[PDB]
């Protein structure tokens, strides 16, 4: 009946979201690639600070790149086959997702250390945290997937399985620690270093302002996941559109953030 | 960055230890007192730390001791007539490399590198590096020596 017309209306709105999401991911991938080449061209690439920015940008390029291949695993036929390359694509994507968190954690470690302790060797510590710590977490998550949830290409969601906590809880922990770092940086900068005009101090203040700007921008989408908004047609159209814009332009936001700090 | 530099090149210890000759030391090579008595060693610590005098110190406490030693090093450098003019002609990154050397071999050791010292004051950095490498210092601690020279050649922190 007109119920069927109601169903056809929903598919059109979902299809608009999909165009938002593809176009956003394309734009973001190109923005990150431009930032990457700009960072590498400069002779300031040998600073420990730019090494961290470059690895962070690289991490986001791989994640945004593999997002396209994930789209090819979302076909219902493939989703249910649980073929081997299906699960490998999901696991690579979660790994890159995790590297994104730990590299943002790495940036916070640098800024806390830079203002308290007066480059190519020290970088290995950040490469080992950004790239190396997530690998065993993902393997562990994979062993758990292999053994308690071997379905739906490991992108399944079923209540009562907490396998994903293997990788999601580490994510939350490094964000907790990054909040402690930000309070101490702010406290340090407000009490001591209030009159300090060292180059590290000016850059630290520029960081604190940018970080404060970015934190709301990235945070809405993480909370919005838990919203469970409702069935208002107006609420649905905007909720899906606004959230699709925010998830899909995240890489673009991070590329402005990194380039700005380069100054 | 100077604190991390010496820390890679010499090491950091946060509790009281005894050196090869047997005196009591802590931090990045901070000697407290030559007495065999630990009490005098720990107390020499209490005045500097200004806290409960204990064997263990905070990493932050290390950097204030380290900073005090860095003053003492620059004060020696300025007193030496061969070291003072090269130090004044040098940027902040290259000065640290000179201070690095003084930590290792003293002010008298550095003053013996006569040719390299003039090459550095003439900003002829490529030739300073060849002279510095033709030494017994380079052969006994090569990886540290390559880092310090590299800082001299480029004026950057890139190596540490
Ligand atoms: C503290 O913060 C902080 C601090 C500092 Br000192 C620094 C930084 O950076 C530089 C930071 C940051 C941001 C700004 N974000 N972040 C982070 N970090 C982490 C670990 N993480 C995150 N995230 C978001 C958040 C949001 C909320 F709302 F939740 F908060 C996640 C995601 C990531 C990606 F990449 F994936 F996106």
């Amino acid at each position: 009946m007109e119920i069927l017309n109601e169903e056809k209306k929903s598919k059109v709105h979902y299809h608009v979201a999909a165009i938002i999401n593809y176009l956003g991911h394309c734009i973001s991938l190109v923005a990150l690639l431009v930032a990457f080449v700009l960072f590498l061209r400069a002779r300031s690439i040998r600073c420990l600070r730019n090494i961290i920015h470059a690895n962070l940008i690289a991490a986001f390029i791989l994640r945004n790149a593999t997002w396209f291949v994930v789209q090819l695993t979302m076909s219902p036929e493939v989703h249910q086959s649980n073929v081997g390359w299906c699960r490998l694509v999901t696991a690579a994507y979660n790994y890159f997702h995790v590297t994104n968190f730990f590299w943002m954690f790495g940036e916070g470690c640098y800024l806390h250390t830079a203002i308290v302790l007066t480059d190519r060797l020290r970088a290995w510590m950040f490469i080992c945290i950004g790239w190396g710590v997530p690998f065993p977490i993902i393997v562990a998550w994979a062993i758990g997937k292999l053994y308690y949830d071997n379905e739906k290409c490991w992108a399944g969601k079923r209540p009562g399985v907490y396998t994903d906590y293997i990788y999601q809880g580490p994510m939350a922990l490094v964000l907790l620690i990054n909040f402690i770092f930000l309070f101490n940086i702010v406290r340090i900068l407000m009490t001591k270093l209030r009159a300090s005009t060292t180059s590290e101090t000016i850059q630290a203040r520029k960081a604190v302002k940018a970080t404060l700007v970015l934190l709301p921008l990235l945070g809405i989408t993480y909370m919005l996941a838990f919203v469970n908004p409702g069935e208002d047609e107006v609420s649905r159209v905007v909720f899906i559109y606004f959230n699709a814009f925010l998830e899909s332009f995240q890489g673009f936001f991070v590329s402005v953030f990194a380039c700005f700090l380069n100054s | 960055n100077i604190f991390e530099m010496l820390r890679i090149d010499e090491g950091l210890r946060l509790k009281i230890y005894k050196d090869t000759e047997g005196y009591y030391t802590i931090g990045i090579g901070h000697l407290l007192t030559k007495s065999p008595s630990l009490s005098v060693a720990k107390s020499e610590l209490d005045k500097a730390i200004g806290r409960n005098s204990n064997g263990v110190i905070t990493k932050d406490e290390a950097e204030k001791l380290f900073n005090q030693d860095v003053d003492a090093a620059v004060r020696g450098i300025l007193r030496n007539a061969k070291l003072k003019p090269v130090y004044d002609s040098l940027d902040a990154v290259r000065r640290s490399a000179l201070i690095n050397m003084v930590f290792q071999m003293g002010e008298t050791g550095v003053a013996g590198f006569t040719n390299s010292l003039r090459m550095l004051q003439q900003k002829r950095w490529d030739e300073a590096a060849v002279n510095l490498a033709k030494s017994r210092w380079y052969n006994q601690t090569p990886n540290r020596a390559k880092r310090v020279i590299a800082t001299f050649r480029t004026g950057t922190w890139d190596a540490y």
